[PDB]
């Protein structure tokens, strides 16, 4: 009457083939916060009575 | 030669160091304003010993 089976092997995940990347050298610019500088001169005569 | 063993396969995980990394220094952000009142005031209380 009772009559059971044994269950058949199951298939195993994949293993993923995986990522892929591309080799480069990379320069990373930012935003400038320093003021502009340049050298100038002054010319001016102190008055005093 | 054949096996009844079932390979796996497991590798360390590598060791990997920090740098330090900063987007602004400090220096540059005191550079940021356009005029440090601190050196403004010991260039112009010079004017009597220059
Ligand atoms: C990275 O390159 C490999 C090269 O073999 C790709 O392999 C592909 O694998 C998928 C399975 O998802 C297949 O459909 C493609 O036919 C394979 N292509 C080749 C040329 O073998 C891999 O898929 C690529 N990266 C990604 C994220 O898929
Ligand atoms: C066991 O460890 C890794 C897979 O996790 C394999 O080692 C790397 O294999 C790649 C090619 O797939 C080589 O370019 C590297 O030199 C191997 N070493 C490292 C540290 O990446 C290794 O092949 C695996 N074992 C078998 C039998 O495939």
């Amino acid at each position: 009457a009772t009559v059971v089976q044994f269950e058949q092997p199951r298939r195993c995940p994949t293993r993923p083939e995986g990522q892929n990347y591309t080799e480069g050298i990379a320069v990373v610019f930012k935003e400038n916060i320093a003021p502009y500088k340049f050298k100038a001169t002054m010319y001016y005569k102190d008055v005093t009575v | 030669t054949v096996s009844t063993f079932i390979d796996l396969n497991i590798t360390m995980l590598e060791d990997h160091e920090f740098v330090p990394l900063e987007v602004y220094t400090r220096h540059e952000i005191k550079d940021s304003g356009l005029l440090d009142y601190t050196e403004v005031q010991r260039r112009n209380q010079l004017h009597d010993l220059r």
